[PDB]
C-alpha cells in the first residue's frame, strides 16, 4: 500500500514534468516560427522587398546626386550668406 | 499529373491562399502568439500541477514528523522513572518514520530548483514574448509603411515623365 | 485549493522575504524614525 | 495622548495603526497632483477647443 | 534609503535588483532614436509626397 501510493505520488510529477515537457516544448519548437534567419525573412526579406521595389523608386527618380545635393547645400550656404549679409546689412 | 500537382489541384483555391498568407504574414503572425498564449496558460496551468503537489508531500511529513513527535514525546514519556524498556520500542517505531521524512524532504530540496528554474524560465519566456510581440507591430507599421511607401509610388509612375507624361503631352503633340 | 492558489500565488508574485525584509526594515526604520521623532517632541 | 506621563508602551501600538493610514494618505494624495493636469490640460483643450 | 547608517549589505541586493531594470531601460532607449529618424524621415517622406 505505501509503494502503490508512493508511485501513484510521484506519477503527477512526472506527468507534470511531461506537461512542463510538452509545456516546456510546445513553447519554443513554435517560437522557431520567427526567431531569426529564414524564419525573420518573412518579413526582413520583405523588408528587402521595400529595396526591391524602391529601388523603382530610386531608379524612377534618379536620387539627388552628390553634386546636386553639394549644389543645394552650397547655394543655400550663398543662400544664407548672401540673405543674411543683406538682412544684416538693412539695419548697417 | 502528380500529387504536389493534385494536393495543389484540390487546393489550387488555397495553394494561392497558403503561399499570400505566408507571403503576407498578417494572420499567422499575430495568431502564433495567440496559440502561443495557449501554452503560456497551459504552461501556467501546467506548472501549477508542480507548485501544489510538491507541498502536499511537505503537510504529509509534517504529519508524520508530528507522529514522530508523538513517538518522541511518547518515548519521552514512556521512559521516565527508569521505564527504559517501554521507551525502546516506541523509538523503534520512530525509526520508521524518521526513514519516510528524510527520503521525502530531501525531494523538494531539488524540486525547488524544478520550480525556481522553470519559474526562471517564464520569467525569461514572458519578457521575451511580449518583446516579440512588441516589435512586430513596428515592422507590420514598416510593413504598412511599406506597402503604403510602395503604392504611394509604384502608382506614381503611372504619369510622372517620358511615355507616361506622354498620354497627354503626344494629345498635346495631336 | 493549491492547484488553483498556485494561480494566485503566480499570477501576483507572494512578496519575496527580500521585500518583506524591506516591509518589516521600512516598519522598524519607521517606527524608530517615528517614536523617536515623537517622543523627541516631549523632549 | 495615549504616549503621556512615560506611558510610551501604550503610544507604540496606535502609531504603528497610524502607518497603515500614512500610506494610504501618501499614495492618494499624489494621485491628484497628476489628475490636475488632466484636469488643467483638458479645460485648456476646451478652453482653445 | 537602505544603504543609510552603514547598512550597505541590505543595499547591495537592491542595486543588484536595480541593474536588471537598468538592462531594459538603455535597451529600450536607443530605439527611440532610430525610430525617430524613422517617424521623421516618413514624416519627411509625406511632406515632400
Amino acid at each position: 500500500e505505501r509503494k502503490y501510493l508512493e508511485l501513484k505520488s510521484q506519477k503527477n510529477l512526472y506527468l507534470a514534468r511531461l506537461k512542463s515537457a510538452i509545456a516546456a516544448q510546445k513553447i519554443e519548437e513554435i517560437a522557431g516560427n520567427l526567431d531569426n534567419a529564414s524564419a525573420s525573412s518573412l518579413f526582413e526579406r520583405i523588408e528587402t522587398k521595400i529595396l526591391e521595389l524602391e529601388a523603382e523608386r530610386e531608379l524612377l527618380n534618379p536620387p539627388p546626386s552628390p553634386l546636386d545635393k553639394k549644389f543645394e547645400q552650397w547655394e543655400e550656404q550663398q543662400a544664407v550668406e548672401a540673405t543674411l549679409a543683406a538682412m544684416k546689412a538693412r539695419r548697417s | 499529373m502528380e500529387l504536389f500537382n493534385r494536393v495543389g489541384r484540390v487546393l489550387k483555391s488555397q495553394l494561392t491562399h497558403w503561399q499570400q498568407q505566408q507571403e503576407a504574414p498578417e494572420d499567422l503572425l499575430e495568431r502564433l502568439l495567440g496559440e502561443m498564449e495557449l501554452e503560456l496558460i497551459e504552461l501556467r496551468r501546467a506548472l501549477a500541477q508542480t507548485i501544489a503537489t510538491f507541498k502536499s508531500t511537505e503537510r504529509q511529513r509534517d504529519a508524520q514528523q508530528l507522529i514522530a513527535q508523538r513517538w518522541y514525546e511518547k518515548a519521552q514519556a514512556a521512559l521516565d522513572r527508569g521505564n527504559e524498556q517501554l521507551a525502546r520500542e516506541a523509538l523503534g517505531q520512530r525509526q520508521s518514520y524518521q526513514s519516510h521524512t528524510e527520503a521525502l524532504g530531501k525531494s523538494l530540496g531539488e524540486q525547488r530548483a524544478l520550480v525556481e528554474q522553470v519559474r526562471g524560465q517564464l520569467q525569461k519566456l514572458e519578457r521575451k514574448y511580449l518583446e516579440l510581440k512588441s516589435q512586430k507591430n513596428l515592422y507590420l507599421a514598416r510593413l504598412k509603411s511599406a506597402i503604403a511607401a510602395q503604392k504611394i509610388e509604384e502608382i506614381a509612375g503611372n504619369l510622372d515623365n517620358a511615355s507616361a507624361s506622354s498620354l497627354f503631352e503626344r494629345i498635346e503633340t495631336k
